[PDB]
């Protein structure tokens, strides 16, 4: 998870997250809240705060 | 068992305002348990939807 | 595509949850540019006599 918030590009790393989601789905095969998925709900928060981040650097070059 | 299952609190807040007699009294629903009993019930069962269901939280939290 | 719906069910949150497409996830996060292709305009000293 922090290899994955640490792409320079955000797309990326949202997939990245995704695939990550996809294997812990197959060590926690149910539908509650655990501290596990909580990790990557953040980091998943933290992805958007690093694409709006970049849109800024993309616009000032533009 | 409702306070834990989706849509329980729409059936609480509905059962709430009924009557039973028990003991020779006549009361409520929410008047047999406590006043501050029935809001602990009732923010358990509002609460309790984001909890046994990530999927909820996760939309709420990314919107 | 015959496996167009186990795709869209890959990482999610929840085995019975779907996966979120970045096009969704980081849609409407952006910033507007403040540089137009308006151009100051030049004028002519004319004096026809």
């Amino acid at each position: 998870i922090n290899s994955a918030l640490n792409q320079e590009d955000p797309r990326t790393a949202w997939e990245m997250l995704q695939g990550i989601k996809a294997e812990l789905d197959k060590v926690q095969p149910d539908e509650q809240m655990t501290p596990q998925r909580e990790w990557l709900i953040s980091a998943q928060e933290q992805v958007q705060n690093q694409m709006n981040a970049w849109t800024k650097a993309q616009a000032k070059a533009l | 068992d409702a306070s834990s299952r989706a849509g329980g609190a729409d059936f609480l807040m509905r059962v709430g305002d009924k009557k039973v007699t028990l003991n020779g009294a006549t009361t409520t629903y929410r008047e047999l348990i406590g006043e501050e009993q029935w809001n602990a019930l009732m923010v358990t069962a509002q609460r309790s939807q984001f909890e046994t269901d990530a999927k909820l939280n996760e939309q709420y939290r990314l919107k | 595509s015959p496996m167009a719906g186990q795709l869209e069910t890959f990482g999610g949150i929840t085995p019975k949850g779907k996966g979120i497409p970045a096009e969704v996830g980081l849609a409407g996060i952006g910033h507007k540019q403040k540089v137009t292709q308006e151009l100051p305009e030049s004028t002519s000293f004319d004096v026809k006599g």
